[PDB]
RNA sequence: AAGGCGGCCCCCUGGACGAAGACUGACGCUCAGGUGCGAAAGCGUGGGGAGCAAACAGGAUUAGAUACCCUGGUAGUCCACGCCGUAAACGAUGUCGACUUGGAGGUUGUGCCCUUGAGGCGUGGCUUCCGGAGCUAACGCGUUAAGUCGACCGCCUGGGGAGUACGGCCGCAAGGUUAAAACUCAAAUGAAUUGACGGGGGCCCGCACAAGCGGUGGAGCAUGUGGUUUAAUUCGAUGCAA
């Protein structure tokens, strides 16, 4: 991404902007798992492991408003 | 020399060290420096401090040539992707354009296995 | 403690003229319960000071402790034997204490006829930023921030 | 460099404590052998009878019979030189309940031969579990570190 | 949010239109995710093959850089 | 159908679902023997080979490491034509038909109402999570049942021996398939509970750390401890907790 920064802008905001560029972009939380191999097996555990909890959390968010007031 | 007006800093950065070299317009080094030779041996030149060792004595290589206009172009998941920046805005040279360029293969060679440590 | 979080605790107004800062300069120079002689030691330095800067003593004495008034603290938070230490900016309480003690142990590094005359003549030197409290600040704060990658 | 045949076996086997540089006492046809002549230091040990040290578990073989008239024994008791200033450490902390000193290693010292001793003891299976544990965790914690602290 | 084509009647999405299909691109030539755009599974699956088209015709950059 | 399939385009083509219809008229289900498809790995011939990577070499750890950590690295992984029918080929749940409370979704089509906004009511196919009766040894299934029945095939009869040998067939081979007997034991197992353990995790607490302030290891001396000497150096206390 191009950050080219203007005039009257300090280096403290313009690197601010460049890091939430690229935190936005996601090219650093990329390399962590580009960095080996990950067999298709493994690839199919971790994709429904991490559904299996994605809405979990819903269905416990749903669920525990019935009791345990607080 | 001849002093150029205009400059581009790559810092390759990487999880065991970083590298920062200079440019004028085109890909010419003029000046680069390395946390290995920055006076840290091992892991311990993977720290940022290492980073922004080894980019002060890159601002301090190219002093002959006197860079006002600095464009900076990151590359790797390196701890001194900010490091190396702000060192080499501290260091009296100003910074017209951040860019963060870094090969992502589009699913090409394949990676090497998974490490059982 | 953990749990019991306490505030912090109140001293006496030192009735020679009444100040917070002079009290717990006096109860921190004080060692072995000898409070009496620290504070006539005290009180004979500030008032010699007094003279010797042409301004009232407790502002006199106030200036010389901001001239040397540290801000960052090194602390050690490592996570384990691996020596890995942290800077930290210091709250304003403990920012004057931490001046004081400062100025009150450079008092006992320094040696003269009396302590009433090393504690004169080192406020003299913080006066105008000499001595020893302008040294150990400027050793402090130079390895303070020179480690600003390390959060 | 000069290191003959060592015994690291029974560092790992037992805890090293003291360690003794003192010499060792040997006949013909022995010591030529520890040049070449295949000693083996093999389940050494000490065997103080009362100011007696000998070291028991040895084999040294013998490569020649042209002296046929003393009886060849690979096995002998080879006798120690140790200072008595220092061997109060042996008549000393031995028998207490499981003590022993051990020969951790023997090697050359200006064409005489030393071989090292150690004060030690016993694990019973439990020490050595928290040894490699120990050491397999603390590379595990400057593993972790590391990847953490990146 | 709403799916915009359903919202409006869009029953296709051409590769020629630029200016109405810059909104689903990120900055960095990528796609934007169906729970970001509130775009339904039917014309996610048509949105992603206008932006290949216009890729491969050079309507559309695949990254910021590309030389 | 299963195995399995992921830029885009072009050509051929299989299969699946829906409103309203028209049409033959039991043409329907299963199926030993047989036929075909069928992950990867493997084999033969002809190609290619960027990266990865069995075997192999070197380096490192370890008492030892013919391994896990690292640098290289051939077969192979990429293509065409041939051989095997092997997987935890799993949903450990065979194929087809009917019935049995409900809730919250995803995907796909259609009907209607004023569609001013994915406004509202319906209606079929696939699929996901809870959950009632019921079932089960219990975990758990629960309209896609492991609830009640109907039609058929295959398989099971203690754990080892053993899916082994022989025998027949298949295959260039590796091996696959069909499949025992002698001998040993009184056990071999699955679901759940209580403790215990983990180099599993989370939370909390105590001068436990941090923060401070004083001390002990440096030096006279004091009793006390172990060892030594001695006739005895009188008994016990021997990590915190002597
Ligand atoms: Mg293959
Ligand atoms: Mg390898
Ligand atoms: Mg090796
Ligand atoms: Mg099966
Ligand atoms: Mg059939
Ligand atoms: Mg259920
Ligand atoms: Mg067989």
């Amino acid at each position: 991404p191009v950050i080219k920064v203007r005039e009257n802008e300090p280096f403290d905001v313009a690197l601010r902007r460049f890091k939430r560029s690229c935190e936005k972009a996601g090219v650093l939380a990329e390399v962590r798992r580009r960095e080996f191999y990950e067999k298709p097996t493994t690839e199919r555990k971790r994709a429904k492991a991490s559904a299996v909890k994605r809405h979990a959390k819903k269905l416990a968010r749903e669920n525990a408003r019935r009791t345990r007031l607080y | 020399r001849k002093q150029v007006s205009d400059g581009v800093a790559h810092i390759h950065a990487s999880f065991n060290n970083t590298i920062v070299t200079i440019t004028d317009r085109q890909g010419n080094a003029l000046g680069w420096a390395t946390a290995g030779g920055s006076g840290f041996r091992g892991s311990r030149k993977s720290t940022p401090f290492a980073a922004q060792v080894a980019a002060e004595r890159c601002a301090d290589a190219v002093k002959e040539y006197g860079i006002k206009n600095l464009e900076v172009m990151v590359k790797g998941p390196g701890p001194g992707r900010e490091s190396t920046i702000r060192a080499l805005n501290a260091a009296g040279f100003r910074i017209t354009n951040i860019t963060d360029v870094t090969p992502i293969p589009h699913n090409g060679c394949r990676p090497p296995k998974k490490r059982r440590v | 403690p953990r749990r019991r979080v306490i505030g912090q605790r109140k001293i006496l107004p030192d009735p020679k003229f009444g100040s917070e800062l002079l009290a717990k300069f006096v109860n921190i120079l004080m060692v072995d319960g000898k409070k009496s002689t620290a504070e006539s030691i005290v009180y004979s330095a500030l008032e010699t000071l007094a003279q010797r800067s042409g301004k009232s003593e407790l502002e006199a004495f106030e200036v010389a402790l901001e001239n040397v008034r540290p801000t960052v603290e090194v602390k050690s938070r490592r996570v384990g034997g691996s020596t890995y230490q942290v800077p930290v900016e210091v709250r304003p309480v403990r920012r004057n204490a931490l001046a004081m003690r400062w100025i009150v142990e450079a008092a006992r590094k320094r040696g003269d006829k009396s302590m009433a005359l090393r504690l004169a003549n080192e406020l003299s030197d913080a006066a105008e930023n000499k001595g020893t409290a302008v040294k150990k600040r400027e050793d402090v704060h130079r390895m303070a921030e020179a480690n600003k990658a390390f959060a | 460099s000069a290191t003959i045949a060592l015994n690291k076996r029974a560092r790992h086997e037992y805890f090293i404590e003291e360690e003794f540089e003192a010499g060792l006492a040997l006949q013909g046809w022995e010591v030529k052998s520890l040049r070449a002549g295949k000693a083996n230091i093999s389940d050494s040990y000490v065997l103080l009878r009362d100011g007696e040290a000998f070291l028991f578990g040895a084999n040294i073989t013998p490569m020649a019979v042209a002296s046929t008239h003393v009886v060849c024994d690979p096995t002998r008791t080879r006798k120690l030189l140790l200072n008595q200033r220092e061997l109060d450490s042996l008549y000393g902390r031995v028998n207490r309940e499981g003590y022993t000193v051990v020969a951790l290693s023997l090697y050359w010292k200006n064409a005489w031969c030393k071989v090292k001793i150690g004060v030690a003891k016993g694990k019973k299976q439990h020490d050595k579990r928290s040894d490699i544990k120990e050491r397999e965790w603390q590379v595990d914690k400057a593993r972790i570190m590391k990847n953490a602290h990146r | 949010k709403f799916c915009r084509f359903t919202a409006e009647g869009v029953q296709e999405i051409d590769y020629k239109d630029i200016a109405t299909l810059k909104n689903y691109i990120t900055e960095s030539g990528k796609i934007v995710p169906s729970r970001i755009t509130g775009t339904r599974a039917k014309y996610q699956r048509q949105l992603a093959r206008a932006i290949k088209r216009a890729r491969y015709l050079s309507l559309l950059p695949y990254t910021d850089r590309h030389q």
